[PDB]
């Protein structure tokens, strides 16, 4: 039953049940799946993405996207699996009345999941690519495996130029070599923590931070499906956070460099007891000021073994990242193949977008589909005694302001509630007295604050500001729970501004829902 | 629903009102004094703008020669020593013309600066002044001055005009019983 | 006797004179007022030696550098505002790039600005400042501060350390009996 | 007798006597003739270089520099001339020994001319051009002479892209109209006068400065070998100078325009009586401003005929220029053909050098060999009062000054006497009074003195200023006679300093004739 070719292949008997399929395969069979759905195996090996599952193994959740390479399952041989509908889902799909974008980006059908068949059974107007491994990858994916399970706790340096496959690399790095279980009898799904470098395009993290996940599950969703992780078993957790303040690091190395210290000390520092490897992905540059950062980075980090996917690259940057990674004593660096729409510029924004519905709590994380404006904001007072005032003050990176102009500058941004761990950190500044104006931190240098002093308590987006008459204040709204919100005292609060890329979505967002669930919207102008 | 345009002004009054700051001759001791104040507050505001990200071209071009030419006038130990202020003009007219020229460009190989600049409608004299600028030997001061305030007047006939008329507690939850939904940024 | 150089200063003793004034540190409140004074007057000068003709490039370009920074500190009712400091340095940055890779260029058709750059000895960064400054959105104030610096130094590396150690009554015809030809200057 | 041909040809009987050549030739016989030689034909007609001479004409001095097209002699029938020796070209070949570049400008032989055989009697290292002229050109020339003759005082624009043949078929054209003398049984040589608007490198000027020229005799003979005329029968009067300082006039638009009015309005005057045809030419632009200058040119000018020397022009600027020709009523434009070293930058600076060195009395006019720190300066006083000082003050033009830069900075440079013609020039400048310092008269604006009510005295160079203990005084050098020097009451006389190119020649010049005849010289560095 269920026959066609080219794409999938036939399965046998589909036995539909409460809404879940089990399906048996007496043979290699490999099927592509779009939509949310749960895979649960009974009997046999099945190879998901990079991820071997067998039947001592709990349910996981998979998102396959239509916007990326969607994900194969390829059944190694007679086996029975049962696949589930994914509940959460739902709530992610309703995002799609608040902002078009987020509408074409599923399975066009009615329930979560819809196997897909030979070339019919694709959505209207859009192509439907695949992901499919190149037989060096793989090969080379085996070898560093191979090494690793006889060695300790290897540190894997993935770079290249842009578009090439540095990310899709990754993901099967990481996903093997997590759930391997070679020839130990199995074991259990050994931890990996990755390091994200990439303030333009992050993953586990909201665009313009940089930061240190710790991961327990196979990685099998994109960045969008994911971006904020609950601070501080559960899955995904987050270690530690950086604000850099920009979408392209090439506006202040030394804070970028610094942040990279920082957070692979405290990776040393974890590491070292129990054994699990770090991988690391970076932006991705060739020329100028960027090589020279990934030259650097390499000095730094010292990882064992440095993989630039291109094969085929400039001669010159080919040949800097050979001196620069010879020169650590002994660095193994190999070359790998690639292959050659959405731009990055809205992907990223999707990211930001789906981070502030995140709802502040097998599943992974819930999404609140309720619009910005409709939530409630957080009143944060301004005029009280440098204790009992909440914000400690507003700092501001690579640009200053006069007094006047701040007020109506900040406003609608977005920016970073920033913790003080210890005093030594505004140790320069002219820190605000208790006392109407808002407390700004004069910095006439410019540099931002220490990473080793201070630390990024998630994003804020200020939704209005009224400092008159006697009650100076600030309404912002956050996906950060109330209960780490509550325990900081205030004073140790300090509230970051810097680029971030101006939330143009927010604002529109309302109008959105309001028009397809079916006024004098400040910076949005509508054509009539 | 594509028509929506993102400015990094608040509306129409913000930027009308800053237009005429600019330029209190068309809109229209102590009075001079008045008029530099307002000028350096509107050259502020407009540097914000360019940081909230999305603001036309000529806007910037406008803002950089109203900082030099008013540099350039300020008596009270503050008169640059001369070689700045030529510097001041020189930069803000390149970035002015090769703003302008690379906008209107067709999407061939390569297209000769002086076509695109006659299609245009651009002046000759303010093409050869760029050229001449950035590589052969900076610019007189004389030459600078005339330069700029005419460049000012052709960007009003070409762009400004077009815009209008010329006449712990600390931490409070909000109380969800006494709140009114209301958009981003209105209180 | 194809041994003649000619060049705009008067001798040797004012050459060195300029260079001791632009950079007091190598060469040696009241102590500043001295040190700003000099600098004026030495941006002054080389000013003057521009319109003679015949000099240096990067003589040229260290007047532009400091004079944009001697003109972003200065307090007292001069600091310009703001986005004019910006564009001072943007332009004497621009400058000095675009003559240093231009005169050390081979004559063949189209060989690449980072080449080149490589070849001299030039930092990638400054040439990708450079690309970005003109065309890519004005710099902002923080980058131009430390990179103009550093651009002074370099140059100092470069050039002017190899200049030497470091420690009708009115119209009456001139009497032809007590005149003594003497070269043209000296009296 | 002397037969060789390619270049010349065979001439008959040369009768050597007393220094001079009588050569018969009873046919059609062209030769060449470089050097220095007295033209005084006693039967027949010859034509040199434009100009028909005959029997009752007067000896014509021809200077024939190796450097351009040396002019070709070609006799019609049975014939016979007497080639005189030139006297004051002694004076003039003895500057090489202040400057190597007037060295190889010349026969190198004994005499002052020397005849040219085949190819043989040419100059080591050197090559020899020839002056040809095209039949184009020629008929062209006839038919502006025919219609001429039966018109008034026409006017003929001259221009055309750079080295394209402007100058030399300008020369042509005033050489033919004056001595044509068709069919009134011959006549007298109708006067012509020149308009020179080229600052760059000039005719009947010095370099930097525009001027109208009145020329009696014919003119064979470069630019630098009669730069400065006696101001003021005499062969070449000079009616009126302006000072641009520059070498291109794109500095500054409206005063050349302005100046370009004033001269015009002067040969209005002049022309008016006694017909007399005026020809100007123009620097040779096409692309930017230039155009436009020449379009406003044409306007202001509103010449007869406009002739663009270069048929294969490109199409934007003959556009243009047809357009504004078009537009003053009606004007004949035709264009012409051309033909394709000594840069302009070497030329100019000859003449610049030739000028100073100009004795104050096809013959024309003698040279002073003797360098110019050898001679005696003209101490002119600066502490006075406003009418008995000598110069009323410093101007400058385009670039301001302060104080102390001002003593170093004009020292050394060219300036130029200005005459006061009426009191309403220096109407808005603040006039030094009689009171040490140089009497700076201050110009903001930057803009220089209107050219209606001033005028130029020729140039002066400075060779020393010394304003100390209680007599301030400059020490100047110029080739302007004493008599004109002394008759203007130094009241009614400024000092314009602008640009006008370091006279680089000026400071070597007495090295060369000390090192060649057989220390802390400023401004020029010794190789050692
Ligand atoms: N072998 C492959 N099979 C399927 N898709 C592939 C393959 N190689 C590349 N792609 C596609 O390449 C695109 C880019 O993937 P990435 O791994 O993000 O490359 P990247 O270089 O990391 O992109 P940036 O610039 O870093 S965000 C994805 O949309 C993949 O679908
Ligand atoms: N028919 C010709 N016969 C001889 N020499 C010619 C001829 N046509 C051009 N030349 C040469 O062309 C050169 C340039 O002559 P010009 O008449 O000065 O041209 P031009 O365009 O006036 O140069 P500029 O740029 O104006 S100084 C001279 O050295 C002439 O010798
Ligand atoms: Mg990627
Ligand atoms: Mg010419």
């Amino acid at each position: 039953m269920h026959h066609s070719s080219f794409q999938p292949n036939n399965s046998n008997f589909q036995r539909k049940a409460g809404g879940r399929l089990v399906l048996s395969t007496p043979d290699v069979e490999r099927f592509v799946i779009l939509g949310n759905y749960g895979v649960k195996v009974h009997q046999g090996e099945v190879t998901i993405a990079g991820a071997t599952l067998t039947p001592i193994d709990d349910v996981q959740w998979v998102h396959a996207p239509h916007c990326h390479a969607l994900p194969v399952l390829r059944t190694a041989n007679d086996t029975v699996i049962e696949l589930l509908p994914c509940p959460t889902a739902q709530g992610l799909r309703e995002l799609a009345r608040l902002n078009p974008l987020f509408g074409r980006l599923w399975n066009e059908t009615s329930d979560t999941f819809q196997i897909i068949y030979t070339s019919a059974d694709a959505p209207k107007r859009t192509s439907l690519r695949e992901l499919a491994s190149h037989p060096a990858w793989n090969k080379k994916i085996s070898e560093l495996l191979t090494s690793t399970r006889r060695k300790p706790s290897p540190i894997l340096f993935i770079c290249g130029p842009k578009s090439s496959g540095k990310s899709t690399f990754g993901r099967l790095l990481t996903n093997r070599l997590m759930t391997d279980r070679a020839g130990h009898k199995s074991r259990s799904w050994k931890p990996v923590m990755v390091l994200d470098l990439d303030p333009g395009q992050p993953e586990f993290s909201p665009p313009g931070v940089v930061s240190l996940t710790k991961l327990r599950r196979p990685n099998l969703a994109p960045p969008f499906c994911h971006p904020g992780l609950s601070f501080g078993n559960e899955g995904m957790t987050t270690v530690r956070m950086h604000a850099i303040a920009s979408v392209t690091p090439a506006l202040d190395p030394a804070h970028f460099i610094a942040c990279a210290r920082d957070l692979f000390a405290y990776y040393r520092r974890s590491a070292s007891q129990e054994n699990i490897p770090l991988v690391v992905n970076t932006p991705g540059w060739i020329q100028g000021t960027g090589l020279d950062l990934l030259a650097e980075l390499i000095a730094v980090l010292r990882p064992t073994e440095v993989l630039y996917m291109s094969e085929d690259g400039p001669e010159e940057t080919v040949s800097a990242l050979r001196e620069a990674c010879a020169s650590s004593s002994t660095i193994p660096f190999t070359m790998l193949p690639s292959q050659p729409s959405w731009t990055p510029a809205t992907l990223r924004s999707m990211a930001m977008q789906s981070y502030f519905h995140l709802s502040p709590f097998g599943p992974g994380c819930e999404w609140n589909p309720t619009p910005l404006t409709h939530l409630c904001p957080w009143r944060v007072r301004l005029a009280g005694r440098p204790d009992e005032r909440g914000v400690l003050g507003i700092v501001c990176y690579d640009h200053q302001y006069a007094p006047e102009l701040v007020s109506d500058a900040i406003n609608g941004m977005v920016m970073g509630l920033v913790r003080i761990e210890k005093k030594e950190a505004l140790r320069g500044l002219a820190v605000p007295g208790d006392t109407p104006l808002l407390p700004l931190i004069p910095n006439p240098t410019g540099s931002p604050l220490s990473p080793q002093y201070t630390s990024l308590v998630g994003l804020v987006l200020i939704r209005g500001v009224s400092l008159t008459a006697s009650n100076p204040e600030l309404h912002l709204l956050t996906p950060v729970p109330p209960s780490v919100l509550h325990s900081f005292r205030g004073d140790e609060l300090v509230l970051v501004a810097g680029k971030f890329d101006a939330p143009t979505w927010a604002y529109v967002e309302g109008l959105y829902w309001k028009s397809n669930s079916k006024d004098e919207v400040p910076w949005v102008e509508m054509l009539h | 629903m594509v028509q929506y345009i993102f400015t990094p002004w608040r509306n129409r009054a913000e930027l009308l009102a800053v237009r005429a700051q600019f330029y209190p001759e068309h809109t229209s001791f102590q009075d001079d004094e008045h008029i530099r104040s307002e000028k350096q507050k509107a050259v502020a505001r407009v540097s914000m703008w360019m940081q909230r990200g999305g603001c036309p071209h000529m806007v910037e071009s406008t803002a950089l020669l109203v900082a030099a030419i008013l540099s350039d006038e300020a008596q009270g130990s503050g008169a640059a020593g001369g070689y700045a202020v030529r510097a001041a003009y020189s930069a803000a007219f390149s970035r002015f013309v090769t703003g302008l020229l690379d906008s209107h460009q067709d999407k061939q190989r390569k297209q000769s600066m002086y076509d695109v600049a006659k299609a245009v409608g651009l002046p000759a004299a303010f093409v050869e002044l760029r050229h001449q600028a950035t590589h052969e030997q900076l610019p007189s001061l004389t030459r600078l001055r005339s330069a700029a305030r005419r460049a000012l007047e052709w960007i009003w006939w070409y762009y400004w005009k077009g815009l209008g008329p010329v006449d712990q507690s600390g931490w409070v939850l909000y109380d969800e019983k006494e709140w009114v939904p209301k958009p981003i940024g209105i209180v």
